[PDB]
């Protein structure tokens, strides 16, 4: 079984001061391929969610260049430059290479921290 | 070109049979896969299962085992979920996502469901 | 009648991986586990060059490295192999080896004048001048230390004190020289014997000049021993010295820390570096293990002499 | 099994059946599967407890008696020859272990096949089972599933067998 932890689950970040995002996983999470498996993605209050990270370092065609993947190994990061209004919202791990494979718990945005 | 269109809100009473279906369009569906997540009310839950089209086959949840059942209509390019033995704990928010159907590729999540409600109570 | 049979997969890949028995196996799917891409030679952060002038040449202040003046900061400084400006008064470096250690720890310093080469006291600050540090066709020292030498021919015994009000760890530098002759020490120093004493809040040594006539380095038979210590916030560092003693004039305030480590190479200015930063480049692909290069900065994949690393995934590929 | 099949695509291990309905490749997704998880948890432990690759060593005084650094930079060597060594070698050792996973679970699939059909089918040269009685795909699926029922065809397979020898 994977175990996705989340530890900055509530974050207030002031407009345009970039932020981090950081899931750690109790095992690797590379695969076959040799791709590394975790795709992070985000959802609005009433709305579906929409993934934005492909492995770890491959932005959906329909992702700002502010969304960076980072990670490597087990802890993995989600760094968003100058943070703006519709980023705001709850984020999710993404699946573990192990089929039994772990969303993990959700973290939280606030407009601005002053 | 998206086109990944759930069913309506449903409202059931528990210990019955529930069936959510998912519909698809484009050339979206070249025998791909599609999985279904849940999401309790306020906090998400992981995957529910997934299901391929090419090669027919399942994957369920752990402890859903026994109530999750789930089929694909290649024809329609439609999938549909079936959760037997309702629950009030089960009352939650679903969804449908892509995903790729023969094991020698890997997952994509590149589209993603309207939402269907299920209340059970 | 009917018929139901068990057989693997066959693709295209013909990637081929070797095994403890065999090798060349075409298999279906592997990996490469060796990080062996394109070196491929603002942006992030950008680095400085030494120049013609090395280390030593570069905090010494020799007088050739007026150009090197004016790099503050820097992402990742860059040496030559053999530079030309070295120690050109022959000596050596007490734990340099160390500080471009400490070095590989710091960002940007801001360079001061911790004592002013005329208050030294009654003692000829605007003499000691060689030609093995001569700045262009004039002769010249380091910059970053004074030449003190006898005024009126009386050397007396000077003291004094630097206080770190800076807040911030302070690299300081100073030297020791050891005279050829006897008869050098005396028409530079008026007498026949000196110290050196340095007494921080944590340091303390006294040294004394050994004199004896070395084999000539750019013409000169004597030698110079270079100190230098990292002055901690709040300290107050005492200098007393009768004689042979290079006096501090300059000092480096270590502004900020992270890891800019060096090298010995020639390449232009590279930045931009990925997590690993090599002498040949920086490749974004992160294989677990590189071999690009031994000498290495940034988290690294570990060097290895191996060519090829292709772990097998999949199963030995045979079509048809 | 002499050859592998481009046209099953599905996993790595599976079947290939051939009756009256048709001829169609299923890949056997229980042992695709264990297989998979198998070969990624060696991959994840390779990998993350590979080595410490990071020279922590402090080096407070590093050597120096001699011009250049003279115990750390051949220790450092040294440790260079060390794994250069042990990746390679364990490079190979996994390689073929894995080839021969691949190989033992294909032979199992396999074995659990003929104990399955024993008297009911032939044995082919190859990797391939003709059965001597009529399969349809509910019979297919019994036998991948592990359902298969040898007295419903017994009968039916004993005439053919004896018949086919005259
Ligand atoms: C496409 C992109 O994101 N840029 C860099 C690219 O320069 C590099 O060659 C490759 C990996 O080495 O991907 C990354």
């Amino acid at each position: 079984d994977v175990v996705m932890t989340q530890s900055p689950v509530s974050l207030p970040v002031t407009l345009g001061q970039p932020a981090s995002i950081s899931c750690r996983s109790s095992q690797g999470l590379v695969y076959i391929d040799g791709n590394t498996y975790l795709n992070w993605f985000q959802q609005r209050p009433g709305q579906s969610p929409r993934r934005l990270i492909y492995n770890v370092f491959t932005r959906d065609s329909g992702v700002p260049d502010r969304f960076s993947g980072s990670g490597s190994g087990t802890d993995f990061t989600l760094k968003i430059t100058t943070v703006e209004a519709e980023d705001v919202g709850v984020y999710y791990c993404m699946q573990g290479t192990h089929w039994p494979y772990t969303f993990g718990q959700g973290t939280k945005l606030e407009i601005k921290r002053a | 070109q998206v086109q990944l269109v759930q069913s309506g809100a449903e409202v059931k009473k528990p210990g019955a049979s529930v069936k959510v279906s998912c519909k698809a369009s484009g050339y979206s569906f070249s025998s791909y896969g599609i999985s279904w997540v849940r999401q309790a009310p306020g906090q998400g839950l992981e995957w529910m299962g997934w299901i391929s089209a090419y090669n027919g086959n399942t994957n369920y949840a752990q402890k859903l085992q026994g109530r999750v059942t789930m089929t694909t209509d290649t024809s329609t390019s439609t999938a549909y979920m079936e959760l037997r033995s309702l629950r009030s704990d089960d009352t939650a928010v679903f969804y449908c996502a892509r995903d790729r159907p023969h094991i020698l590729t890997g997952f994509d999540f590149d589209y993603w469901g309207q939402g269907t409600l299920v209340t059970v109570s | 009648g009917d018929t139901l049979c068990i057989g693997y997969h066959a693709n295209n890949s013909t990637d081929t991986v070797d095994t403890l028995l065999e090798k060349n196996v075409t298999v279906t799917h592997s990996v490469n586990l060796l990080e062996d891409k394109h070196n491929g030679k603002i942006n992030g952060k950008q680095p400085i060059s030494l120049g013609d002038c090395s280390f030593a040449g570069w905090i010494l202040g020799n007088p050739m490295c007026d150009d090197l003046i004016g790099k503050t900061s820097w992402s990742y400084i860059v040496e030559k192999p053999n530079p030309t400006n070295g120690i050109c008064y022959p000596g050596t470096l007490e734990d340099e080896e160390e500080l471009r250690l400490k070095f590989s720890g710091v960002l940007e310093f801001s360079k001061f004048e911790a004592f002013t080469s005329n208050g030294w006291g009654a003692v000829n600050s605007g003499a000691g001048v060689t030609a093995a540090c001569k700045f262009g066709s004039s002769n010249s020292f380091f910059r970053n230390m004074v030449w003190l030498i006898h005024q009126s021919g009386t050397y007396p015994v000077i003291k004094r004190t630097f206080n770190n009000t800076k807040g911030r760890d302070v690299l300081i530098v100073w030297g020791i020289h050891h005279p050829a002759t006897l008869k050098e020490h005396q028409d530079l120093y008026k007498k026949d014997s000196s110290y050196v004493a340095v007494g921080s809040e944590t340091y303390n040594r006294r040294f004394t000049p050994e004199i004896s006539t070395r084999p000539n380095v750019n013409g000169q038979a004597g030698r110079m021993t270079f100190y230098w210590t990292m002055v901690k916030p709040g300290e107050s560092i005492t200098f007393e010295s009768n004689g042979a003693f290079l006096a501090p004039r300059y000092a480096f305030e270590i502004v900020s820390v992270g890891n800019g480590k060096l090298f010995r190479s020639e390449l232009s200015i590279e930045s931009c570096n990925t997590t690993c930063q090599t002498p040949k480049g920086a490749i974004n692909t992160s294989l677990p293990f590189q071999n690009i290069h031994p000498i290495t900065i940034g988290k690294c994949p570990k060097y290895v002499k191996s060519t090829k690393l292709r772990l097998a995934t999949g199963l030995r590929n045979v079509p048809s | 099994i002499e050859g592998g099949w481009t046209g099953m695509v599905d996993g790595w291990y599976g079947y290939h059946h051939q009756n009256e309905q048709g001829s169609g490749y299923a890949a056997d997704l229980k042992s695709t599967q264990n297989a998979i998880d198998g070969i990624t948890n060696k991959v994840n432990s390779v990998i993350e407890k590979m080595n410490t690759q990071f020279t922590a060593v402090g080096k407070e005084f590093n050597h120096l008696e001699k011009r250049i650094e003279n115990l750390n930079k051949k220790v450092d060597d040294g440790f260079l020859d060390i794994w250069t060594y042990n990746a390679e070698l364990l490079v190979l050792l996994e390689n073929e272990r894995t080839l021969d996973y691949h190989d033992s679970n294909v032979k199992n699939l396999y074995e659990k096949v003929r104990s399955q059909l024993k008297n009911n089918a032939k044995e082919i040269g190859n990797g391939c089972f003709e059965f001597y009685h009529k399969c349809d795909n509910t019979c297919m699926e019994s036998v991948k599933n592990g359902t298969y029922d040898y007295p419903k065809y017994s009968e039916e397979a004993k005439l053919n067998r004896e018949e086919i020898d005259s």
